[PDB]
């Protein structure tokens, strides 16, 4: 129970930097496991000194009288396949094979250790039904015909062959003759697990540092140069502890080893307890449970929150993804705990902030951490727990001049000389907003090649974006100067020349948006997950959907007196729209212009004061009226006026005056 | 993207610079002699493409577009609430996978949750043939709802369902729970779709959808959208056009039932699916008031009489039924004239009426309340069973409908005056015929058979007690007596004391007999039976014992707010007797000049007794919906009432989609 925690204080150096490399590498999706026999067998698999055993008895008569030899152990299986037929080989794997067996909880650790992809050596079907259980799908390949055939990109490689083609011994490799013919037989399953093992971080789980097919892995590590690949991982799962020669021997060879019997005290049949100890060791290490030292918060909410410094402002409903929905943050600033199944890290973070004492406790730079992570949170609004939600004044301030319309100040700023890529991004922002989208196609591609050598991840995906969405401002505006924009202007023409929008074509062919995100790097698409959905074609899909709880809904509500507790329907939705106006303004985003965007402050501020008038009407049959106010109770604002203004057409404000 | 299918059957082609393919299908579809053309092994294949688009009605393009026609088909035995057909089919033999999906889905509608998701997770382990991710894919979905489903009834079960259900129920045990749990933490709906094979994935796009909000937003914004363009068109004149606002919203509804009932959706069980139906009717219930007063000349005649919301089937009284709440149409009630709306299909309608009603038998009369069920079936019962008002029943549906609305209906969802709402609603489009009445005496004889302790009461929300039940027979029919009531006045002693008060309450039911009896056993001695006397006309002029106690329980009143006022209680129209001799005094029932010195009680009573001195700030508008015919008379005969309240009428003429003030205006104010 609590004995992993007094387990974790208790290891050394070694260990804690094999679980904090092997959890980084879960967290990246980077992690493979490498399966063996020994989690084959926790599930009462027939093992091959059962199947050994019958081949002696059937091709010698008598069963065995002494220990197998490594020279008879090896060779049994051979001389019944050469002299006792093809049949009766699989006659006899049929016999023992057909069993149907549970899976060991090893088997949902392994997967719940979230691997990229399981290699196996296991021939049997025991891995691919847990698989199947949870909802990712694993490609099971198993001949040389399913590599070329592969479905998912997550492959569970059974390089042993399998019997999903029947019981047969030609599927399979057993004997002596499949272990000398292996690279002539399987080239492609061969070449496809070292090329896992070149990408990934492997952990070897079921093996016992000798075995054939650890010490065929080794010899092709001795073949590959030094500190070019990554060290395998390799728990050791034996009753006896490893002696500290041994340990020597195989971390020069490329093996670093984490022993089960070095970590707890356990009997010697008790494999599952060595499983589980130093399984449970690592999947609480990344539920995050082993986090006892009070200042190691700090460096866990700033591996987190140091990506978001190159955003100006984030919204409250993506801080929820950034911790992996541990918990909520709603729009007052309040933090509330959701699924945070581990050490409350951010009730730490907030009594450290009160106090003053406890933060001296700190170290000389995990206080300039701190610094850097509080004047993040009281620029986003994050002001405390949920169980100090005193009297909040949570004001909007939307710090962008495109916004606020000054645009003889964008003018001045396009004028002046450009000392940053920042400086840059900003001006083809304020140029797209002018409507001088000729220069600012160009401006966002003089970031895209300046970006991308210079090791910049949001500046070059956000300049992706805002030049596919402003060619699509200019391609569906020419739509309209050839035709209401002919007899429109009296120009009858657009500025926008044949050689410019013949050129756009060739740029943007076959430019899908689709495939941005996943063409960005790993660290990209781990510390700026909440950056994916600007490329996708319609978001704003959740915050429409949750506007049938608005002016809809005041059916059960009004007829009783009915309120929401906490934050009401009215505040969580205009602050919702609050966020996303911040996070569309002051990241510079050109999806602001949009219909898709136009339409939802349509949407929403409508039916704010739909509800704020058939709201004040049903106080006024129900309670009188003169107590009823003479206001609605929806006060408007600057930033409300704006929102109308801007994005209201005539016809939807005469709307609003009747209704 | 190569065209836009719209929702009428007809294919306008949209970012298609290439070669026109459908242009060609229906070339091949409606010219045979263009057809055998073709070679053997993709003749065949043409045969499933003429029956699959004839299954999902797309007809030829808008060039040739013929007149299509509105209709709607659900074969879904869930939608229509075959109860019994769904039990004899989960406890059948499964034939295939696709039959397994089915019972998981029946076993869900029918609050079986427990077996659905076991049932779900079978399918889980035995598709394991690729034959098509359509149906693993589906099952980890519905599977993923039922344990949403599942976790919010247990905080609403062993959370808030305590005092609300009655006792501390446990329908789903603790291991059941230590099951379910461990088994869906670490699993992300969001992945589920990408992590599935490439076949599944541009072969099977169109249910990404179903992991979030996105397949319910692009009818959103439509929804939205025509929402406006219907308001506008409501106050700028113009009707429905031909392809108007009315047939989008009503096609994109019935493309979304039909889609997630046939292939077996728990999506139906939401909350945002709720709100889009709820939504989509009560937009076109509120066209339809608008194209029913006929206004322009003959081109609207034609263009449409009554269709395309402006009549209603039997697909709409199961949507309303099944996804309002009584407020929500509470709302439609008086924004709408329901009662001129017309109801067609009145014998399929009749069937589903039938159907509840004998499964509130099968569910709440024998053992096994299933308490899960009881959440989500008892919504559809309610408003089912409340929105019966405006359809036409033959005598065998009505008393199945009755007897269950009286008899079986559980009392901790609707209490004994939220029976005489829905009872007296089934008198519109109906009498009380012989065989309905002597249901309604076997309700009362029940009752009475139950009012021996007097620690049992009558908790009713609306104050329409029993009583009411027998005013509703003597309504119709006056040359009414009852039988075992005037058997139960037998017993007339002072052993069992809530049998005082209920026979009183009944006296024109009772027989000659019966009453003399009762008179002779006790006399009033109270104003309480006073306000039991009218109602069932017992006293017709006060004796002055009475005006003597009508005051006297306004000096009463005269003692209890005074010093209610220091301790901040008030018992302000708590009984509304004291409004009630409002009325009295306002229709000249009571001859007494000492109520002068009453003035100040109470703001309805200060209404009635001393209009010049009432200042009508303090007057509530939802007043004029509870008086009579016979006391807006004398309100449209003073001077002192009658040129004020008017500006509140004025107020909410155009400022409440009430309909009733208008009513209260033009018929009796001006």
């Amino acid at each position: 129970g609590e004995k992993l925690k007094e387990v974790f204080l208790m290891l050394d150096n070694n260990v804690v930097e094999c679980i904090k490399e092997i959890t980084e590498s879960s967290r990246n999706g980077k992690l493979v496991f490498f399966v063996g026999a020994g989690v084959s067998t926790l599930s009462d698999y027939p093992q091959w000194w059962r199947l050994v055993d019958k081949y002696h008895e059937e091709l010698y008569g008598s069963p065995k009288k002494g220990n197998y030899s490594s020279d008879e152990y090896l060779r049994i299986p051979q001389i019944f396949y050469n002299v006792k037929g093809e049949m009766a080989f699989d006659g006899i794997l049929k016999d023992f094979f057909q069993v149907d067996k549970p899976t060991n909880p090893i088997h949902d650790k392994i997967l719940a250790m979230n691997p990229a992809h399981v290699i196996t050596t296991n021939y049997d079907n025991l891995i691919d039904t847990a698989c199947w259980k949870r909802g990712k799908y694993f490609s099971v390949i198993s001949a040389e015909e399913d590599v070329a055939n592969a479905t998912s990109s997550r492959y569970l490689l059974k390089v042993a062959g399998d019997f999903r083609k029947g019981f047969k011994g030609e599927n399979v490799v057993l004997k002596e003759d499949d272990y000398l013919n292996y690279d002539q037989n399987y080239p492609l399953i061969s070449n496809l697990m070292k090329t896992i093992i070149a990408t990934h971080t492997i952990v070897f789980i079921g093996y016992g540092l000798g075995d054939y097919n650890i010490n065929m892995l080794l010899n092709w590590v001795r073949k590959l140069q030094k500190d070019s690949f990554h060290k395998p991982f390799f728990i050791r799962t034996d009753p006896s502890p490893i002696e500290n020669e041994t340990l020597i021997y195989y971390e020069n060879k490329g093996l670093r080893i984490i022993d089960a019997a070095s970590l707890i005290d356990s009997n010697e049949y008790d494999y599952l307890e060595r499983y589980s100890a130093v399984m449970d060791l690592l999947i609480e290490s990344q539920e995050n449970k082993f986090i006892t030292k009070d200042d190691e918060v700090i460096d866990y909410i700033y591996g987190k929150i140091s990506p978001l410094f190159a955003l100006q402002y984030i919204r409250k409903i993506d801080l929820k993804h950034v911790f992996e929905y541990d918990y909520h943050f709603e729009v007052n600033g309040t933090v509330v705990r959701h699924k945070n199944k581990g050490f409350g890290y951010m009730e730490r973070f907030f009594e450290l902030k009160e106090s003053c004492d406890e933060r001296s406790k700190l170290s000389k730079k995990q206080y300039e951490r701190f610094n850097a992570l509080f004047n993040f949170f009281e620029k986003n609004g994050v002001i405390c727990m949920a169980k100090d939600a005193g009297t909040l004044n949570t004001s909007i301030e939307i710090n962008s001049l495109a916004y606020h319309g000054k645009y003889d100040v964008m003018k001045k700023f396009i004028e002046e000389q450009s000392v940053s890529i920042e400086d840059d991004y900003k001006k083809a922002f304020f140029l797209a907003c002018l409507g001088r989208w000729e220069e600012s196609y160009d401006l966002y591609s003089n970031i895209i090649l300046n970006s991308i050598d210079e090791s910049n991840g949001c500046v070059y995906y956000l300049s992706q974006i805002n030049r596919y969405r402003i060619y699509q401002s200019i391609t569906q505006a020419v739509t309209q100067f050839n035709g209401l924009g002919l007899l429109t202007f009296g120009r009858h023409y657009k500025p926008f020349t044949d050689e410019f929008l013949a050129r756009i074509e060739r740029e943007m062919t076959n430019f899908n948006i689709d495939d941005l995100f996943n063409g960005m790097p790993f660290e990209f698409q781990k510390k700026y997950k909440i950056l994916e959905f600007l490329s996708d074609n319609q978001f704003l899909y959740d915050d429409t959907v949750k506007l049938f709880e608005l002016t809809n809904k005041v059916r059960s509500e009004m007829s009783e007196g009915s309120y929401s507790f906490g934050m009401s329907s009215d505040i969580v939705v205009l602050l919702r729209l609050y966020d996303n106006l911040r996070f569309l303004y002051e990241n510079c985003l050109w999806s602001v212009s949009f219909h898709e965007f136009h339409q939802y402050i349509r949407n929403s501020m409508s039916l704010l004061i739909e509800k704020a008038e058939y709201e004040r009407t049903r106080d006024i049959d129900e309670l009188g009226f003169s107590f009823f106010g003479k206001k609605s109770g929806f006060f408007m604002e600057y930033y409300d006026f704006v929102n109308i203004s801007r994005h209201f057409k005539i016809d939807d404000i005469k709307n609003l005056e009747r209704s | 993207y190569d065209y836009h299918f719209e929702v009428n059957g007809t294919v306008v082609r949209h970012k298609n610079k290439g070669f026109g393919y459908m242009e060609r299908f229906f070339e091949l579809k409606e010219s045979c002699d263009e057809r055998s053309k073709l070679s053997k092994k993709q003749y065949e294949r043409f045969n499933a493409l003429f029956n699959f688009f004839e299954k999902n009605g797309v007809i030829c393009m808008a060039k040739d577009a013929g007149t299509l026609n509105t209709s709607i088909e659900i074969n879904s035995l869930a939608y229509h609430g075959k109860y019994d057909v769904m039990k004899k089919f989960i406890e059948e033999q499964s034939v295939s996978i696709e039959d397994d999906y089915k019972k998981a889905f029946f076993l869900a509608c029918l609050g079986r949750w427990e077996e659905s998701y076991d049932l779900y997770s079978n399918i889980i382990l035995n598709s394991i043939d690729e034959s098509n991710g359509c149906v693993y894919y589906l099952s980890q979905i519905n599977r993923y709802r039922i344990y949403q489903s599942i976790t919010q009834a247990v905080t609403q079960f062993n959370g808030l369902g305590l005092l609300t259900f009655g006792r501390h129920y446990k329908p789903f045990t603790d291991e059941f729970l230590a099951r379910i749990e461990r088994e869906m933490t670490n699993f992300n709906i969001d992945d589920l779709f990408n992590g599935m094979p490439f076949e599944f994935q541009k072969k099977y796009k169109i249910l990404e959808f179903l992991s979030d909000n996105q397949f319910l937003y692009d009818d959103t914004v439509k929804l939205f959208e025509l929402t406006n363009k219907v308001r506008s068109e409501m106050s700028e004149g113009s009707y429905s056009f031909g392809m108007s606002s009315d047939i989008v919203v009503l096609l994109r509804l019935y493309d979304n039932l039909r889609f997630l009932y046939e292939n077996c959706l728990w999506s139906v069980s939401f909350h945002e699916f709720h709100q889009y139906i709820r939504n989509s009717m009560s937009l076109l219930i509120e066209k339809a008031e608008y194209e029913r007063t006929r206004d322009i000349d003959e081109l609207g005649f034609s263009f449409f009489g009554k269709k395309s919301g402006f009549f209603m089937e039997y697909y709409d009284f199961v949507n309303i039924s099944r996804h309002f709440k009584i407020d929500d149409i509470k709302n439609l009630e008086r924004s709408c004239s329901i009662d001129k709306i017309r109801f067609g299909e009145q014998e399929k309608i009749e069937e589903y009426l039938v159907g509840i009603a004998e499964e509130i038998t099968k569910q709440f009369s024998a053992n096994g309340m299933n308490v899960v069920f009881y959440t989500q079936f008892i919504s559809e019962a309610k408003a089912a069973l409340y929105f019966a008002k405006y359809v036409k029943l033959s005598e065998e549906g009505l008393g199945k409908i009755v007897k269950a609305l009286l008899f079986y209906f559980p009392e901790r969802d609707l209490d004994i005056g939220k029976r005489y709402v829905w009872l007296e609603r089934l008198t519109k489009c109906n009498e009380l015929p012989k065989s309905i009445i002597s249901i309604i005496d076997d309700f009362l004889v029940l009752q009475a058979e139950k009012h021996i302790d007097q620690n049992y009461s009558e908790v009713s929300s609306n104050g329409l007690y029993s009583r009411d039940y027998g005013a509703l027979i003597k309504h119709f029919e006056k040359n009414f007596i009852s039988k075992r009531l005037s058997e139960i006045t037998l017993c007339l002693t002072q052993d069992k004391q809530k049998q005082i008060d209920f026979l009183f309450k009944l006296l024109p039911l009772l027989s000659t007999n019966a009453k003399s009896h009762l008179l002779s056993f006790k006399s009033v001695e109270n104003i309480n039976d006073l306000m039991n006397g009218i109602r069932i006309g017992l006293i017709d002029e006060f004796t002055p014992e009475h005006e003597e106690l009508i005051i006297e329980y306004l000096e009463t009143r005269k003692v209890n707010y005074i010093v209610e006022k220091e301790k901040g209680i008030q018992t302000f129209s708590s009984n509304d007797y004291m409004s009630t001799f409002g009325i009295w005094y306002f229709l000249e029932e009571i001859n007494n000049s000492k109520m002068e010195e009453f003035i100040g009680m109470d703001d309805q009573y200060d209404f009635f007794v001393d209009p010049e001195n009432f200042d009508y700030k303090k007057f509530i508008p939802s007043w004029l919906k509870n008086y009579n015919d016979k006391l807006l008379g004398k309100i449209a005969g003073n001077k002192h009432m009658k040129h004020h309240v008017i500006e509140v009428l004025k107020e909410r003429v155009k400022n409440s989609n009430d309909k009733r003030y208008l009513e209260i205006l033009m018929n009796y104010f001006i």
